[PDB]
């Protein structure tokens, strides 16, 4: 069982700024051998589904504009929101498909 | 293009069967593992499990004893039913395409079940 | 004036351990060379506890000391993945212990000693009648032990056993199952390596120590002083111990 954590909460951030969001894990989440984060980085509009933004915590999905940017290592992750604007408005979230149970993210909203 | 519809009933007596049967309209149902993620009101998300077509499946430690899902390619759906439902079941339900490596894809509208009465 | 028996403890060897790739993995057809490198790091860690038996061994009465109720006491008092058996047998160690034993003892041998009172050598060896010997068993059982618990960890995968993925899934994605599972099997794999390398270097250390010790402090005299004993240094007389060392050094002290 991997607690997941979003230290950063309810990002009141306005148009044309930075909002970063930090991702922990209780432990590691990817194989020493080959250096491979198991954690992923989803959105969540309101009266809408979730969508994939992020897998592998690096590669980005189909459909993610250039704002989006993530990285980590280990148990660190971050996800950067460059240039953030009124469509980046959501609550995003971390998954860890590294060993069951899969504990998601408790969700940050991003606030303008 | 994979959509991911939920259906079932939006009310369930307390201890008795929850039935949520998921609709998998565009690409193949024989293609990945479908999971069930749960997120409580306010709350974070939760993983059910995934099955699979085939028969495999794997649920949530938490709830190994009480989760069955169950997979059917004739229809094109999978159905989730949550046995010995509590009050604390109250939640909404995404059914997700989980990908070879177990990431969603695609997180399907999810439908909210409350118990009451 | 007096003299005086203290007992000197030293770890040479642990257990002996090993791992065969084309069978750990699966009792993907060959994941990588990565396993190879495990085991030749293992097997290393094999010679070289195999190499310091004999860098430590075969390099007013005593009946307590010469035979061996001393040697049995301290057999009896102290406890792929296929364990070897060591090289050099108990029989033989017991053997060179006591030929060297044989060669160190030989009342004329305490009035040469002087240069450099049998009630209290007497006394000395009964009040001695094995912490670190307990210590490294119980740490590699516990390696070996945690290393096959997480051989039954799925490791974020849909089961623990390779074939019945390979029933039970597509290739498409028992293929990635499988990659998972020999991924995090080799992860444990190179924990218990790394793992094994520290401490064959903390017990190569204490090996080349007793070396030492039995070339010097056993053989003629330790004229260094604090090395072995209490005080200055008359002769020691090794005891042979379940993978390990025991010293008696026999000390002179004001
Ligand atoms: C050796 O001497 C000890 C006392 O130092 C005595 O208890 C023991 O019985 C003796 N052993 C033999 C075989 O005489």
């Amino acid at each position: 069982d991997i607690v997941m954590t979003q230290s950063p909460e309810s990002l009141a951030l306005s148009l044309g700024e930075r909002a970063t969001i930090n991702c922990k894990s209780s432990q590691t989440v990817s194989f020493t051998s080959n250096n491979k984060n198991y954690l992923a980085w989803y959105q969540q509009k309101p009266r809408q589904p979730p969508k994939l933004l992020f897998y592998w915590a690096s590669t980005r999905h189909s459909g993610v504009p250039d704002r989006f940017s993530g990285s980590g290592s280990g148990t660190d992750f971050t996800l950067t929101i460059n240039s953030l604007q009124a469509e980046d408005v959501a609550v995003y979230f971390c998954h860890q498909y590294f060993s069951t149970p899969w504990t998601f993210g408790q969700g940050t909203k991003v606030e303008i | 293009q994979v959509q991911l519809q939920e259906s079932g009933p939006g009310l369930v007596k307390p201890s008795e069967t929850l039935s949520l049967i998921c609709t998998v309209s565009g690409g193949s149902i024989t293609r990945d593992f479908w999971s069930w993620v749960r997120q409580p009101p306010g709350k974070g998300l939760e993983w059910i499990g995934y099955g699979y077509y085939r028969g495999s499946t794997n649920y949530n430690p938490s709830l190994e004893s009480r989760v069955t899902i169950s997979v059917d390619t004739s229809k094109n759906q999978f159905s989730l039913k949550l046995t010995s439902v509590t009050a604390a079941d109250t939640a909404v339900y995404y059914c997700a395409r989980e990908t070879a490596h177990n990431w969603i894809d695609t997180w399907g509208q999810g439908i909210l079940v409350t118990v009451s009465s | 004036f007096t003299i005086s028996v203290t007992t000197e403890i030293l770890p040479v060897s642990m257990t002996k351990t090993s791992v065969d790739c084309t069978m750990y993995i699966c009792g993907l057809l060959q994941y990588g060379s990565f396993c190879t490198q495990l085991n030749r790091a293992l097997t290393g860690i094999a010679v070289e506890q195999d190499k310091n038996t004999q860098e430590v061994f075969a390099q007013f009465n005593f009946s307590q000391i010469l035979p061996s109720p001393i040697e049995d006491l301290l057999f009896n008092k102290v406890t792929g993945l296929t364990v070897l058996p060591p090289l050099l047998t108990d029989e033989m160690i017991a053997q060179y212990t006591s030929a060297l034993l044989a060669c160190t003892i030989t009342p004329m041998q305490m009035a040469y000693r002087f240069n450099g009172i049998a009630n209290q050598f007497n006394s000395a060896i009964g009040k001695i009648q094995l912490g670190k010997l307990q210590d490294v068993v119980n740490q590699n059982a516990q390696a070996l032990n945690t290393l096959v618990k997480q051989l039954s960890s799925n490791f974020g995968a849909i089961s623990s056993v390779l074939n019945d993925i390979l029933s039970r899934l597509d290739p498409p994605e028992a293929e990635v199952q499988i990659d998972r599972l020999i991924t995090g099997r080799l992860q444990s794999l190179q924990t218990y390596v790394t793992q094994q390398l520290i401490r064959a270097a903390e017990i190569r250390a204490s090996a080349n120590l007793a070396a030492t010790k039995m070339s010097e402090c056993v053989l003629g005299q330790s004229k260094r002083v604090d090395f072995c004993g209490k005080g200055y240094h008359l002769m020691s007389f090794p005891q042979s111990a379940p993978h390990g060392v025991v010293f008696l050094h026999v000390t002179y002290v004001p």
